[PDB]
């Protein structure tokens, strides 16, 4: 077993990415893996000649998990994992009755990683109060988080992978980072059974959400129009913001005949003939997905989270603004509600794209940063920024 | 000495090629001091002679006093060179030190000229003293050890120290030693005796690994002076704060004392600097007088008072558990103290940060509750039990009803008045037998000129003409006047989410003078219920107001 050369471009450094602040139990843990790791020889204490830095979080059951943030290298390292070594994405995963994740990160550590490259891992396991210098390390074998790894990995995966693959032809397996996705369209024991199988091939070679996921059963959240008995002038006002809105998106909404009825907010207004019909014929519009929108696989995905109040929670996935190419919703606290959202939007998404959007956050960056790691259990991490969440869209979205 | 320690391998940047910089001709003084500067280095292995052959030149200068200094200009191989790992992310904070029972202060002689340099990159320091009138040939020299003024001495000095001190480190888990720069802190709990002999025996251990320290009877005593504290055997403080005097205050002298009151408020409680702070607003010369306001003059006498009487700090103790308090101590101000046993402070701190244009005290103490959290993680690797000012019941009915997400960690509430509350709170539904304010807004973009307005469901209407404003001035004009015009009920609706966002978040403080004098009138009233409609769509109402407003181009 030999190196593959890894190149950033002619141009663009390494990442150079700040520590965030961790705990002493998170520390503690780290030093543990990170013993043992040096030991097996999968990472090396650092000299001060490697400038470069890549945040490392400690995650979860009981088990503590090292976390490494790749985001920055993965950034950098595009050319590599995208056009020269891009694993393909298959259209069929999200058409199946049943999705298995399977976590095969441990099939990396086998694997060692060009000595030339290496350098671009570092990372600082920090110490409390900066009482100690700081340990640093950097990865000898392909590290678990980087897009590098599978991208590198994919051809010794299919090998492993080619049995079962051609003792079930129906079935898919995707990889994206540390997991594989396998799909069927089987029955749940039999689905099951055939994922047993699936583990066993990957022993010998060394290796929110529920059970397994249902991607066929992966409905749109319609824009929901309100069935009133009685309607007042502050009703109509806000059916006829909610759909203008609306019309942006769905080609074919009308609001004319409801906008046709200077009153006060709380007289009633009979419901008229015309406009109950542009009621109902918009209804079946949002029924039904947006026409004219199509995933751009050169645009990246983005997406929106509104908290709606009593646990509930509103998201749109989109490349153009508010054209969305999905829109659902997910049911302690806000910020482990936050992040179990995070993660089940992050799943969807690598499912139907196989890729991860950007997330625009309504929280706080220091809340957020601080307390994520707490209730995160996936391997990869998506693309954030902090956004202040508009009155009017949480609205719209119910 | 020069250490046996394995040296770090240096590169330079990747494009880069070593610095071929000229030798200045120098003054026969400054050649003779050199001379002699560079024989002693070179007879301890520092420095050594090179041929002709080396193509790489860095200018040295010598400086005077009855001793003379050699000064290399590293500024074109600092350029040229690499970039190298962080020193250090912090400073240790003294409320984060556990207690330890003695405690000594080792300084590395002649630290840098004692660690050696990667044998591959000797060659880019090479320096040449000029002969006199630069006539002949002069000497040339190259570093065999980390040199003074270049960019990765501080780095490979750490990291040599770091390695060195990783046997001994494990060798001896219960003795704690601090490095920073030249200077090593050991501290143990062992009697006088037995710590005597261990501090001999890393003396030894840094010998037997080229570095020099000084002896028994070198070493400081009393109480210890340390990054600007005062550390004590079983309590802390900072340096002593001399508040001057002066009749006259230059921005300089203003922006001195701040530096000095931020630095006291680490252990003083209650420390202002907001009105000083004021001050320093305007951009004027550092030498300029800037006469103390009142509530300037108020706040130094306040500051006087806290600083009157000696304040000392406790240390950790990680058996016991992190306490923080927050008072509110005025407008957009916050004090707080974190302490294991009752009113015995491990540190003090301040918080005063208007996030964004508009806030109100809840989104402040949630924010001043996160600046905490994080301090604490960072000092103590831990969160702190908070004690908060604020009911549980204002706390969930502000959280449930906001679109953000907020969540703060395990906390009580504290009866120490001024309390935070919410000083209005918006209907859920629009009111029955209350006047419907339908506002509008609309400036012209060229002549600045605007014209904000109102029509009501009981007939009343009223446009007022408004001097160089935007349409997001007019738009919360329209508002204020709807607030203004009206009785202790009202339903406002406007076509502007900019004005609706802000008064949606229940804002008590502002940057805004329209703003605050809006919250002064929603406070007043008993009942205000906010809608939104979007404009240009011939909604009744809307579209009266938009007709009276959009009148004289708009
Ligand atoms: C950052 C730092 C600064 C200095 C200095 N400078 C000394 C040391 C070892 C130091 O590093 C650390 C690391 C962990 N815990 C402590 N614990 C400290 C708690 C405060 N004591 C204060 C103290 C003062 C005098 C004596 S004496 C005069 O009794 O030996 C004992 C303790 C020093 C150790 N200090």
């Amino acid at each position: 077993i030999e190196t593959v050369p890894v190149k950033l471009k002619p141009g663009m450094d390494g990442p150079k990415v700040k520590q965030w602040p961790l705990t002493e139990e998170k520390i503690k843990a780290l030093v543990e893996i990170c013993t043992e790791m040096e030991k097996e020889g999968k990472i090396s204490k650092i000299g001060p000649e490697n400038p470069y830095n890549t945040p490392v979080f400690a995650i979860k059951s009981t088990k503590w998990r090292k976390l490494v943030d790749f985001r920055e290298l993965n950034k950098r390292t595009q050319d590599f994992w995208e056009v020269q070594l891009g694993i393909p994405h298959p259209a069929g995963l999200k058409k199946k009755k049943s999705v298995t994740v399977l976590d095969v990160g441990d099939a990396y550590f086998s694997v060692p990683l060009d000595e030339d490259f290496r350098k671009y891992t570092a990372f600082t396991i920090p110490s409390i109060n900066n009482e100690t210098p700081g340990i640093r390390y950097q990865y000898n074998v392909l590290p678990q988080g980087w897009k590098g790894s599978p991208a590198i990995f994919q051809s010794s995966m299919t090998k492993i992978l080619e049995p079962f693959r051609k003792q079930n032809p129906d079935i898919v397996i995707y990889q994206y980072m540390d997991d594989l996705y396998v799909g069927s369209d089987l029955e749940i024991g039999q689905h099951r059974t055939k994922i047993e199988e699936l583990r066993q091939h990957l022993l010998r070679w060394g290796l929110w959400m529920g059970y397994e996921l249902h991607p066929d059963k992966w409905t749109v959240q319609p824009i929901v129009l309100p069935e009133k008995d009685s309607w007042t002038v502050n009703d109509i006002q806000k059916l006829v913001g909610k759909l203008n809105w609306a019309s942006q998106i769905y080609p074919g909404i009308k609001v004319r005949q409801l906008c046709k009825l200077t009153k006060a907010l709380t007289e009633v207004i009979p419901l008229t003939e015309e406009a109950e019909l542009e009621l109902a014929e918009n209804r079946e519009i949002l029924k039904e997905p947006v026409h004219g929108v199509y995933y751009d696989p050169s645009k990246d995905l983005i997406a929106e989270i509104q908290k709606q109040g009593q646990g509930q929670w509103t998201y749109q996935i989109y490349q153009e603004p508010f054209k969305n190419l999905k829109t659902g919703k997910y049911a302690t606290n806000d910020v482990k509600q936050l992040t179990e959202a995070v993660q089940k939007i992050t799943t969807e998404s690598i499912v139907i794209w196989g890729k991860t959007p950007k997330f625009k956050l309504p929280i706080q960056k220091e809340t957020w940063e601080t307390w994520w790691t707490e209730y995160w259990q996936a391997t990869w991490i998506p693309e954030w920024e902090f956004v202040n969440t508009p009155p009017l869209v949480k609205l719209w979205y119910q | 000495p020069i250490s046996p320690i394995e040296t770090v391998p240096v590169k330079l940047k990747p494009g880069m090629d070593g610095p071929k910089v000229k030798q200045w001709p120098l003054t026969e003084e400054k050649i003779k001091a050199l001379v002699e500067i560079c024989t002693e280095m070179e007879k301890e292995g520092k420095i050594s002679k090179i041929g002709p052959e080396n193509p790489y030149n860095t200018p040295v200068f010598a400086i005077k006093s009855t001793k003379w200094r050699k000064l290399v200009d590293f500024r074109e191989l600092n350029k040229r060179t690499q970039d190298f790992w962080e020193v250090q992310l912090g400073i240790p904070h003294p409320a984060g030190l556990k207690k330890k029972k003695s405690v000594t202060v080792l300084d590395v002689g002649d630290a840098y000229f004692s660690v050696p340099l990667d044998e591959d990159f000797r060659k880019y320091t090479a320096f040449t003293i000029p002969s006199i009138n630069n006539e002949t040939p002069g000497i040339r020299y190259q570093y065999n050890v980390l040199p003074q003024g270049w960019k990765g001495s501080p780095a490979i000095f750490q990291s040599s120290m770091t390695k060195i001190l990783e046997p001994f480190r494990k060798q001896n888990p219960d003795i704690v030693i601090y490095q920073y720069m030249d200077d090593l802190y050991v501290g143990s709990d062992l009697e006088i005796g037995q710590h005597r002999t261990k501090i001999e025996e890393l003396r030894q251990h840094l010998l037997r690994w080229g570095l020099t320290t000084p002896d028994k009877k070198h070493q400081k005593e009393p109480p210890f002076l340390w990054m600007g504290y005062e550390l004590h055997p079983d309590k802390w403080t900072v340096q002593p704060i001399v508040l001057p005097e002066k009749d006259s205050w230059t921005v300089n002298d203003i922006q001195k004392l701040v530096g000095k009151l931020n630095w006291a408020s680490q252990i003083y409680p209650g420390i202002k600097v907001r009105q000083l702070c004021k001050l320093l607003r305007g951009t004027k010369a550092l030498t300029e007088v800037i006469p103390l306001t009142e509530e300037a003059e108020l706040e130094l006498a306040e500051n006087r008072e806290i600083l009157k009487e000696p304040v000392h700090g406790v240390y950790y103790d990680p058996s016991k558990d992190l306490i923080a308090e927050i008072q509110k101590q005025g407008q957009g101000q916050w004090t707080y103290q974190i302490y294991q046993e009752p009113f015995k402070n491990l540190k003090t701190g301040k918080y005063a940060r208007m996030r964004g244009a508009h806030t109100n005290d809840v989104k402040q103490l949630t924010e001043a509750v996160q600046k905490i959290t994080t301090e604490s993680i960072v000092i103590w690797g831990k969160t702190p039990k908070f004690k908060l000012p604020i009911q549980k019941e204002t706390w969930e009915t502000w959280w449930t009803e906001y679109w953000q997400a907020t969540w703060i960690p395990e906390w009580e509430f504290v009866n120490t008045p001024p309390l935070v509350k919410l000083w209005y709170q918006l209907e859920k539904e629009p009111i029955v037998g209350a006047e419907t304010f339908y506002v509008d807004g609309a400036a012209n973009r060229e002549t600045k000129l605007g014209k904000a307005g109102y029509v009501t469901n009981r007939g009343r209407q009223k446009v007022v003409t408004l001097t160089d404003t935007t349409n997001q001035k007019t738009e919360l004009q329209a508002i204020y006047l709807a607030l203004q015009d009206s009785g202790l009920e009202v339903n406002i609706v406007t076509d502007s989410q900019y004005a609706l966002g802000i008064i949606q978040a229940q804002p008590d403080q502002s940057e805004s003078e329209l703003v605050n004098q809006i919250i002064e009138q929603l406070i007043k009233k008993e009942k205000v219920y906010l809608a939104w409609v979007p404009a240009h769509k011939g909604i009744g109402g809307n579209e009266q107001v938009d007709k009276l407003v959009s009148a004289g181009i708009r």
